[PDB]
C-alpha cells in the first residue's frame, strides 16, 4: 500500500526540511541545497491501515535540477511549494504546476505555503487564489512552528484511499526492554559532551 | 419485538508536554526527536514503568524505553529547564537502540516535577 | 464570581 | 558497472540503459540513488542527445524514451540555432515520425499516453524555433491530417493546446517581447482555419477521448481569441447543452464556460446580451436535470466526495460567482429570469454550506461582491431578500475565531477569514437589521435550552454578535445588548464545571469588548465590567486570566477617556482607584500579563493633559517597578555578585520590561519616568556587560548560552528597547540630543566595539538606527562615532558568508541606510580605505538572497549614487566616479543576470538605469577612463558602450557582438523609461539562456 509522491517548488521553499520533519522529528537550520532528487519512504498510522508514501522530494534550483520533470513519471500525487516570505516563489507556483500536471494528468495536488512562523509575511493570504480554478488543496504550513504540518499527507491519504473518514491513529507501543560495565567510560564520555553542547532554541516556548 | 438496525494495559503515573532530543555524536548537534506528552506508564502486570511519549497530530512514538534505576538525570549547560541522560534501549523506531536524550519542558518547575517523578519511577522499577 | 453584580447592573 | 552508459566512446547499451532507468524508478534504497547520479550525468551530457534518435528506435522502455526527449528538449530550446542545418533537419524529422508511429499503433496511443505528451511538447519546442517562417505548411497539413484519423485528430488537439499555452500563457518569462509577438501574430493567423477544424469535431460527436481533448484546447484558446468566434457560431449552445449532459465533458465544458464569462465583450449589443443570458440559462437547466436539483445537500455531497464531486462543486463555484459577479445585472430587470437569477443563487447558498475552508472563501468573496452591491444600488436589495436571509445564517454559523478570542499559535488565515466574514454580516445587518437581530436571538435561545449547546457553538454565535458591532442604533444596540449579556450570564450560570463556565465566561467578556459605545454610555456598568475583569485575574483557570488582561487593554484603547475623568457619582476619576489597588490586582498575574496591565494604564494616563496630574498618575503607577528598582540600584552596585543570583537578574528584567511596556503607551509623555531610572540604568548596562565579559572569559563561549548570561543579556536588550521606544517617540528632541544621547553612546559603543563577535548584542545596531532617524541631523559627531566603533567590525562579522550572525547582518546594513539618508557626511570622513569598505559592504549586500539585507543593499547604492550627484563637481564626487562607478555598473549587472537574485530585479534595474542615465545626461564631469587607454576627448558615452560591450563578451562568450551592441544600444536609449529598460533587460536574460538570439528583437520598443 504505497503511493509515490512528488514535491516540487522553488529553491528554499522548505521541501527537504518539511520532509525531514516528519521522517525524523528533527528542523534542520541549515539550507543544504538538494541535488537532482532524494527518495525517502514515509508511512503514517491511519484507522484504514498503514499509508506507505514514497516521497520524491526534487530540487528547486536550476542548476541543479537534475532530471526535471522525469522524476513526475508515476507519481500518483504531488506537494507544490512555496515560501510566503518570497513572493517570486509563489509567482513561480503556475510554472511548477505546468511541468508537473503535463505529466501527472489526474493526480491529487496539494499546495503549501510554507513558513508562516516568519512575522513578515509577504504573500498575503488574499493573494494565494492559484488553487481554486486548478483544484487543488491549499494549506498554509510551517515546518518550524509544525503548524498545519500533517494537513497535506491527510488529505493526500483521504483521496488516495477513497475514504473522506481517514484519521491518523495511535501506532501501537509494544513493552520495551529491560536494561555493560565495559562501555561505562565510553557513555561517561558521549554524555559530557552532550551535556555541555547547548540545547537549540532555548527561547522557545518548549 | 423489532430489530436494530497498547497502553490499554497500563496506568499514567504522570503526564507532561515536552520536546525530546536526541544528541548526534558525529555532528556534535542536538536534533529535535518530537513534541507531544511525555507519559510515565505503569504496567498492572509487571509493575514495570516506562516514558511513552508521542508526536502531536501524527501521534508516532518519539520514546519508548523503561525508566532504569541506572539512569541519571543531568542538567544541561544552555537550560534550567531540561535533563540529559543516556539511554540504553528505546524502540520508538524500531530495533533497540541507545541515545543520549534530552528533554525540555514549559518551565524550570516542570523540569524539576519531572525528575521527582523520574525518580520515584526508578525506585518503582527497582522494587519489582 | 462577582458576575453577580454584573447581571444587577444591567437590569 | 551501471556506470557503463557514460562513456561515450563505446556504443550505447540500450540495454544497460534500460535497467539503469527501471532500477532509478523502480528501484529502492541506494541501487536507485547510484542510478539516479547516473541519469543525471548521462543527460547532461552535452553529446546525449546525438544518442536520442538511437534510443528512441530501439528502447523498449517508456521511461528511456521520456528521457532522451528531455535531452532533446534541453538542444532545442538552448543550443537549436548552433546546428548544422542537417541536424536541426534530421531532429524534426524524427519526431515527427515518431508521433505519427505511436498514433497509428491504437495499442501504443493507449497505454504510452505520458510519452506522446512528451513528444507533443518537445514537437512544440521546435515550433517555437522553426514555425511558420520555416514551416509554413505545419498548420494545413495538421488540419489534413487530422481527418484521416480519429487518433490523429486527437493528438493534434494536444499539440494546439500546447502551442496555445506555450505562446499566450507562458512566453512572458521565457522569450523575448519581439518573439512572442511573432508567434503570437502567427497562431492569430492561422486560427480561423483551426477553429473550423474544432468546432467540426464537435458539432459532429465522435470519440469522446477526441472531443474531451478538443474542448481541453478550447479552453486554452478562450484566453485570447476575438470573441466573435464563441458569440457569431453555435458553440455556446454546444457548451451549455451537449457537453454538460455528458460527465466526461461536463468538467472542462464547465471551465470553458467559467473563460467565456470573462470574454471582451460589447456592452451595447442587445443579442450578444441575450446570448450571455442564453448560456448560463441552458448550463443551469442541465445542472437542475442531470446532475442535482436547487434543493440538494451539497454539503453531504461534498463530504462524501464519490468520483470527482468535490472538484465538479468547485468548478461550478468558480462558475456561477464569475458569471454572476460579471452578468447578474442581466438578469435583475426581465421577470421572466428571475426564477434563473434566484436558483443560481440558491446553489450559491448551498455550495457555502460546504465544509471546506477554501472554497467557503471563494464563495464568501462572491457574497462580498453582492451585498456591497446591494448596499449602494437602488433598487436591487429587494430581488434577494430571501438570498440574503438565508446568507445570515451561513455566516453567522460559519464565523471563525476573531485576533481577539485567545481561549482555545496565531492563525493569520483565520483572522483574515473572519474580517472577510465581519464585512460581508455588517452589509447583510444594514440590508435588514431586524432580520439579523432575530436570528441572532433565536440562535442564543437555542444555546440555551441546550438544542445546540457546545464550545464550539456557542463561540461562534458570540463572534458573529461581536462582529455586527456599529451597524444597529444606540436604542437597538442596547436593547439588543443587554439581552444578550442577559441571556450569556444566565448561561454561564446553568452550567457546571469550571470548563464550561471558562468558556461563556470568556464570550461574555469578547461581546461587551466590542461594544464600546454601550459602555461609554453606561458608566455603572462599564465599571462594574473591569472590577469583574480584575477578580478573573486571580482565577487560576488556564486561559480566564489572559482573556482577562486582553479584554482590559481592548476596553480601555476604546473608553480611555471615561477612565481619566471624574465620573458624576464618584469621588476620583477611576485610574486612581486602579493605580491604588494594583499591587492586590495583579498580585496573581504572570510578567507578561502584569506588564500588559501597566501598559493599559499608561493608555489611560496619556489621555490627561494637565502635564502635572498626569506626571503625578505616572509617579504613582510606577511606584511598584520604581521601588524594587532603588533596592536593586543599592544592593547590586553595592556586590555586583546579585547579579549573578538569577532572581535578582529577573527581577530587573521585569523591572525594565514593565518600563518599556509603559513607554510604548505613553512615548513622549514618559520622559520623567525615564529620567527618573536613566542615569543608574546606564550604570547598570556597564555593570551587567563586565560580568557577560568576565563569565566569557572565564567560561568560554559557550557561557553565552548559559541561563546566566543570557538574563544578564537580556537587562541589556530590554534597556536599549526602553531608549530606542522613547526616541522613537519623544517629541523634544533638545533633550535626547542634550540629556540622552551622549550618557547612551559612552554606555553601549565601545562595549559593543571591544566585546568578542559571540557577545555583540546586534539590538545595539537597531537602536543606533532609532537615534539617528530621529536626531541624525544634530549630532554629526556622534553618528562618526556610531561607525567608528560598529562599522569595520560587524562588517568583518558578516563578510565571510552569508550567513553567520543573520540578525547583526538585518540591522547593519538599515543602520548604514539611514546613516546615507541623514548623516551622509559621516561617510565623507571616512579615511579612504574604510569608504572603500564602505563600497564592499553595499555590492556584498547586492549578491543576498535575504531580502531583509539584500533591498537595503540596492537601496543605499541608490542612495549613494544620488548624495554624490548632489555634490556637484567636486573632487570628492569626481574620485568617486573614478574608483567606484564601474563598479557599481558591473555588480549589478551580475546580480541582474546569474540567475540567482530574481527578487531584486526591479532596483536592480532601477540602480543600474541610473547609473547609466548618469553618463548620457553628461552628469560625470571628468573622464572615467585612464589618460592612456583611450583617445583624449572621448565622451563618456562612447567609453561606457565599449566597458559594457567588452564586460559582457567575456562574461557571455556565447554572444555574437552584435547582440551585445544591440542590446547596450537599446538599454542607453531607453534609460529614461524604466518599463521599457526593464523589458529589454528581460530579453537580455532570455537570449544569454540560449544561442542565436535575434539582435534586433531590441528594437521591439
Ligand atoms: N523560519 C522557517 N524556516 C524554514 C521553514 N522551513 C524550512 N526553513 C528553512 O529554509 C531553508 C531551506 O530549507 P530547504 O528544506 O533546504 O529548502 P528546499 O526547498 O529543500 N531547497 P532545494 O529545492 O534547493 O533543495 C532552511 O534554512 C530551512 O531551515 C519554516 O517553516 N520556517
Ligand atoms: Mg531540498
Amino acid at each position: 500500500v504505497q503511493f509515490k509522491l512528488v514535491l516540487v517548488g522553488d529553491g528554499g521553499t522548505g521541501k527537504t526540511t518539511f520532509v525531514k520533519r516528519h521522517l525524523t522529528g528533527e528542523f534542520e537550520k541549515k539550507y543544504v541545497a538538494t541535488l537532482g532528487v532524494e527518495v525517502h519512504p514515509l508511512v503514517f498510522h491511519t484507522n484504514r491501515g498503514p499509508i506507505k508514501f514514497n516521497v520524491w522530494d526534487t530540487a528547486g534550483q536550476e542548476k541543479f535540477g537534475g532530471l526535471r520533470d522525469g522524476y513526475y513519471i508515476q507519481a500518483q500525487c504531488a506537494i507544490i511549494m512555496f515560501d510566503v516570505t518570497s513572493r517570486v516563489t509563489y509567482k513561480n507556483v503556475p510554472n511548477w504546476h505546468r511541468d508537473l500536471v503535463r505529466v501527472c494528468e489526474n493526480i491529487p495536488i496539494v499546495l503549501c505555503g510554507n513558513k508562516v512562523d516568519i512575522k513578515d509575511r509577504k504573500v498575503k493570504a488574499k493573494s494565494i487564489v492559484f488553487h481554486r480554478k486548478k483544484n487543488l488543496q491549499y494549506y498554509d504550513i510551517s515546518a518550524k512552528s509544525n503548524y498545519n504540518f500533517e494537513k497535506p499527507f491527510l488529505w493526500l491519504a483521504r483521496k488516495l484511499i477513497g475514504d473522506p473518514n481517514l484519521e491518523f491513529v495511535a501506532m501501537p507501543a509494544l513493552a520495551p526492554p529491560e536494561v555493560d560495565p565495559a562501555l561505562a567510560a565510553q557513555y561517561e564520555h558521549d554524555l559530557e559532551v552532550a551535556q555541555t553542547t547547548a540545547l537549540p532554541d532555548e527561547d522557545d516556548d518548549l | 419485538h423489532f430489530e436494530p438496525v497498547m497502553e490499554e494495559d497500563e496506568e499514567v503515573l504522570y503526564k507532561v508536554r515536552a520536546k525530546l532530543f536526541r544528541f548526534d555524536a558525529d555532528a556534535k548537534e542536538w536534533k529535535e526527536r518530537g513534541t507531544g506528552d511525555c507519559k510515565f506508564l505503569k504496567n498492572k502486570k509487571t509493575n514495570k514503568v516506562r516514558i511513552l511519549m508521542r508526536r502531536d497530530k501524527t501521534l508516532k512514538i518519539c520514546a519508548n524505553h523503561i525508566i532504569a534505576p541506572e539512569y541519571t538525570l543531568k542538567p544541561n549547560v544552555g537550560s534550567d529547564r531540561s535533563w540529559v541522560y543516556a539511554c540504553t534501549a528505546d524502540i520508538a523506531e524500531g530495533e533497540a537502540e541507545a541515545f543520549t536524550f534530552a528533554i525540555r519542558f514549559g518551565s524550570k518547575e516542570n523540569a524539576d516535577k519531572f525528575k521527582e517523578e523520574f525518580e520515584k519511577a526508578q525506585e518503582i522499577n527497582k522494587k519489582a | 464570581l462577582y458576575l453577580e453584580e454584573m447581571v444587577n447592573s444591567l437590569l | 558497472s551501471m556506470e557503463g552508459i557514460l562513456d561515450f566512446s563505446n556504443d550505447l547499451d540500450i540495454a544497460l540503459l534500460d535497467q539503469v532507468v527501471s532500477t532509478f524508478y523502480q528501484g529502492s534504497g541506494v541501487q536507485q540513488k547510484q542510478a539516479q547520479e547516473i541519469l543525471t550525468k548521462f543527460q547532461d551530457n552535452p553529446d546525449a542527445w546525438q544518442k536520442a534518435d538511437q534510443i528512441l528506435q530501439f528502447s523498449t522502455n517508456p521511461q528511456s524514451k521520456f528521457i532522451a526527449l528531455s535531452i532533446l528538449d534541453k538542444l532545442i530550446t538552448r543550443k537549436w540555432k548552433l546546428l548544422p542545418n542537417d541536424h536541426r533537419i534530421g531532429i524534426r524529422n524524427f519526431v515527427v515520425g515518431m508521433i505519427i508511429s505511436m498514433c497509428q499503433d491504437d495499442e501504443v496511443f493507449k497505454t504510452q499516453k505520458n510519452l506522446i505528451n512528451k513528444s507533443d511538447l518537445t514537437l512544440v519546442q521546435i515550433l517555437k524555433q522553426e514555425w511558420p517562417q520555416n514551416w509554413p505548411e505545419f498548420i494545413p497539413e495538421l488540419i489534413g491530417s487530422s481527418s484521416s484519423s480519429v487518433n490523429v485528430c486527437e493528438n493534434n488537439m494536444i499539440v494546439l493546446k500546447l502551442l496555445s499555452e506555450e505562446v499566450f500563457d507562458f512566453s512572458a518569462e521565457q522569450m523575448t517581447q519581439a518573439k512572442a509577438l511573432h508567434l503570437k501574430n502567427s497562431m492569430s493567423k492561422e486560427f480561423e482555419q483551426i477553429f473550423k477544424l474544432c468546432f467540426q469535431v464537435l458539432e459532429q460527436g465522435s470519440s469522446s477521448s477526441l472531443i474531451v481533448a478538443t474542448l481541453e484546447s478550447l479552453l486554452r484558446y478562450l484566453h485570447w481569441i476575438p470573441y466573435r468566434y464563441i458569440y457569431e457560431t453555435n458553440i455556446l449552445e454546444l457548451l451549455s447543452t451537449k457537453f454538460m449532459t455528458s460527465p466526461d465533458t461536463r468538467a472542462i465544458t464547465l471551465k470553458c464556460l467559467t473563460e467565456v464569462s470573462n470574454l471582451k465583450i460589447p456592452q451595447d449589443n442587445d443579442l450578444i446580451k441575450r446570448q450571455t443570458v442564453l448560456f448560463f440559462q441552458n448550463t443551469l437547466q442541465q445542472i437542475a436535470t442531470s446532475v442535482m436539483p436547487v434543493t440538494a445537500d451539497l454539503k453531504a455531497t461534498y463530504a462524501n466526495a464519490n468520483g470527482n464531486d468535490q472538484s465538479f462543486l468547485q468548478d461550478l463555484a468558480m462558475f456561477l460567482t464569475t458569471y454572476l459577479a460579471r452578468n447578474r445585472a442581466l438578469l435583475e430587470s426581465d421577470e421572466s429570469l428571475r426564477e434563473l437569477l434566484l436558483n443560481a443563487h440558491q446553489y450559491l447558498i448551498q455550495l457555502s454550506k460546504i465544509e471546506e475552508r477554501e472554497l467557503f472563501k471563494t464563495t464568501l468573496d462572491y457574497w462580498h461582491n453582492l451585498v456591497a452591491d446591494l448596499f449602494y444600488e437602488p433598487l436591487k436589495k429587494h430581488i434577494y431578500e430571501e438570498i440574503c436571509s438565508q446568507l445570515r445564517l451561513v455566516i453567522i454559523e460559519n464565523m471563525v475565531r476573531p485576533e481577539e478570542d485567545l481561549v482555545v499559535v496565531k492563525e493569520s488565515d483565520t483572522i483574515q477569514l473572519y474580517k472577510s466574514e465581519r464585512e460581508v454580516l455588517v452589509y447583510l445587518t444594514h440590508l435588514n437589521v431586524i432580520d439579523t437581530e432575530e436570528i441572532m436571538i433565536s440562535k442564543l435561545a437555542r444555546q440555551i435550552d441546550g438544542s445546540e449547546w457546545s464550545w464550539h457553538n456557542i463561540n461562534t454565535l458570540s463572534w458573529a454578535i461581536g462582529s455586527i458591532s456599529g451597524t444597529m442604533s444606540e436604542d437597538t444596540e442596547k436593547r439588543f445588548v443587554v439581552t444578550v449579556i442577559k441571556d450569556l450570564l444566565g448561561l454561564c450560570e446553568q452550567k457546571r464545571g469550571k470548563d464550561n463556565k471558562a468558556v461563556v465566561a470568556s464570550d461574555i467578556m469578547y461581546v461587551v469588548g466590542q461594544y464600546p459605545r454601550f459602555l461609554k454610555a453606561h458608566w455603572n456598568f462599564l465599571r462594574t465590567v473591569i472590577l469583574a475583569l480584575f477578580e478573573f485575574m486571580h482565577e487560576t483557570h488556564e486561559g480566564v486570566q489572559d482573556m482577562a488582561c486582553d479584554t482590559f487593554i481592548k476596553i480601555v484603547q476604546k473608553c480611555k477617556y471615561h477612565f481619566v475623568i471624574q465620573q458624576p457619582r464618584e469621588s476620583e476619576p477611576f485610574i486612581q482607584t486602579i493605580i491604588r489597588d494594583i499591587q492586590k490586582t495583579t498580585a496573581d498575574l504572570q510578567p507578561q500579563q502584569v506588564h500588559t496591565f501597566y501598559k493599559a494604564c499608561g493608555i489611560i494616563i496619556s489621555e490627561e493633559r494637565s502635564v502635572a496630574e498626569r506626571n503625578r498618575l505616572l509617579s504613582d503607577l510606577m511606584q511598584l517597578p520604581n521601588m524594587a528598582w532603588d533596592t536593586i540600584v543599592e544592593q547590586s552596585t553595592a556586590n555586583p555578585t546579585l547579579l549573578l543570583d538569577s532572581e535578582t537578574v529577573k527581577i530587573i528584567a521585569n523591572i525594565i520590561k514593565t518600563n518599556v511596556a509603559v513607554c510604548t503607551s505613553m512615548g513622549a509623555d514618559f520622559y520623567p519616568q525615564l529620567g527618573h531610572i536613566y542615569y543608574n540604568m546606564l550604570q547598570l548596562y556597564r555593570a551587567v556587560s563586565s560580568m557577560i565579559s568576565a563569565q566569557v572569559a572565564a567560561e568560554g563561549l559557550i557561557a553565552t548560552k548559559t541561563p546566566k548570561v543570557r538574563g544578564l543579556r537580556t537587562i541589556k536588550k530590554e534597556i536599549l528597547k526602553l531608549v530606542e521606544t522613547y526616541i522613537s517617540k519623544a517629541r523634544n528632541l533638545d533633550d535626547v540630543v542634550k540629556v540622552l544621547v551622549e550618557p547612551l553612546l559612552n554606555a553601549v559603543l565601545e562595549d559593543y566595539m571591544n566585546n568578542v563577535p559571540d557577545a555583540r548584542d546586534a539590538e545595539v545596531l537597531n537602536c543606533m538606527t532609532t537615534v539617528v532617524e530621529k536626531v541624525g541631523h544634530m549630532i554629526p559627531q556622534g553618528v562618526i562615532l556610531i561607525l567608528q566603533s560598529v562599522f569595520e567590525c560587524t562588517l568583518d562579522m558578516i563578510n565571510k558568508d552569508f550567513t553567520e550572525y543573520p540578525e547583526h547582518r538585518v540591522e547593519f546594513y538599515k543602520l548604514l541606510k539611514v546613516i546615507n539618508e541623514k548623516s551622509f557626511a559621516a561617510f565623507l570622513e571616512l579615511p579612504p580605505a574604510a569608504f572603500k569598505l564602505f563600497v564592499d559592504a553595499i555590492c556584498w549586500a547586492f549578491k543576498h538572497n535575504n531580502r531583509d539585507v539584500e533591498v537595503n543593499g540596492l537601496q543605499i547604492a541608490l542612495d549613494l549614487v544620488k548624495n554624490i550627484e548632489r555634490m556637484g563637481n567636486v573632487p570628492f564626487a569626481n574620485e568617486f566616479h573614478k574608483n567606484y562607478f564601474f563598479i557599481f555598473v558591473s555588480e549589478t549587472f551580475f546580480v541582474l543576470t546569474d540567475s540567482d537574485h530574481k527578487s531584486g530585479f526591479s532596483k536592480q534595474a532601477l540602480l543600474l538605469m541610473k547609473l547609466i542615465s548618469l553618463v548620457y545626461d553628461n552628469k560625470i564631469s571628468v573622464p572615467l577612463y585612464q589618460e592612456a587607454e583611450v583617445p583624449q576627448g572621448t565622451s563618456n558615452q562612447v567609453y561606457l558602450s565599449q566597458y559594457l560591450a567588452n564586460m559582457l563578451s567575456n562574461a557571455f562568450p556565447h554572444l555574437t557582438s552584435e547582440q551585445i551592441a544591440s542590446f547596450l544600444s537599446a538599454l542607453t536609449k531607453q534609460c529614461k523609461d524604466l518599463v521599457v529598460f526593464k523589458g529589454t533587460l528581460r530579453d537580455f536574460l532570455v537570449q544569454i539562456k540560449e544561442v542565436g538570439g535575434d539582435p534586433t528583437d531590441y528594437l521591439f520598443a
